[PDB]
């Protein structure tokens, strides 16, 4: 029971950092290799790279 | 005798509690400063009431 337990956390835990690391390689994309125009995704004010 | 089966139980519901502020948070304490609109509602013709 314990070590069930430990499994469904770590994969909560693991769904959790896939969501973050998605949107880690969004950002990558598209605030770093070129000049995006969404307001407030790349950084507060107008983004230039 | 079951050990800290208990521990765990209330960090995860602790865990979800500070997730919900974190969330209104995020989602709404987006403007560092509070406006307030002119009495004048002379808007070329616009209503917002
Ligand atoms: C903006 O719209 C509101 C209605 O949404 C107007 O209020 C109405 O005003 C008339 C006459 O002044 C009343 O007969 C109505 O009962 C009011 N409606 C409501 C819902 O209160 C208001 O006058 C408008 N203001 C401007 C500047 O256009």
């Amino acid at each position: 029971q314990s070590l069930q337990t430990y499994v469904t956390q770590q994969l909560i835990r693991a769904a959790e950092i896939r969501a973050s690391a998605n949107l880690a390689a969004t950002k990558m994309s598209e605030c770093v290799l070129g000049q995006s125009k969404r307001v407030d995704f790349c950084g507060k004010g107008y983004h230039l790279m | 005798q079951y050990g800290s089966f208990c521990t765990q139980l209330n960090r995860a519901l602790t865990g979800i509690a500070v997730e919900q502020d974190k969330n209104t948070q995020e989602v709404f304490a987006q403007v560092k400063q509070i406006y307030k609109t002119p009495p004048i509602k002379d808007f070329g013709g616009f209503n917002f009431s």
